[PDB]
């Protein structure tokens, strides 16, 4: 009546690489001194 | 070393912390804003952004420097007379 089925192996489709994605943490605002024109009028 | 003392900011969870309204423009977001404009109108002319060297502020700061001279060389023969 019916045809007869093999188990034939599962292909494998590339699963994940289920890691932990680390990232650094941005600078800390650096401090700026004021510009001074004193030493800023040279040009 | 000078124990310097790096800007912190904590929380609030009282009456007095959302009470300010007070609009002004610091020197920080005023550099950063001149450099995400700078990056930007980098991304459009050269199609690339990793900020190595930008020649577009080159070209304007040049044509600022003839505005300049010039300005001081039309002062300095203002005061020939």
């Amino acid at each position: 009546s019916r045809l007869i089925f093999e188990h034939q192996r599962r292909l494998t489709p590339p699963t994940t690489r289920k890691g932990t994605i680390t990232i650094e943490p941005p600078p800390q605002l650096p401090r700026v001194v004021p510009p001074s024109l004193l030493r800023r009028v040279l040009p | 070393d000078r124990r310097s003392f790096s800007s912190r900011t904590p929380v609030n969870e009282n009456p007095d912390g959302v009470q300010y309204r007070r609009g002004f423009v610091t020197r920080h977001q005023v550099s950063g804003w001149r450099f995400v404009m700078r990056r930007i109108a980098s991304g459009v002319a050269l199609h690339d952004t990793r900020m190595l060297v930008d020649p577009l502020r080159t070209q304007s700061r040049a044509v600022l420097t003839g505005a300049l001279i010039l300005v001081t060389g039309l002062v300095g023969c203002f005061i020939f007379s």
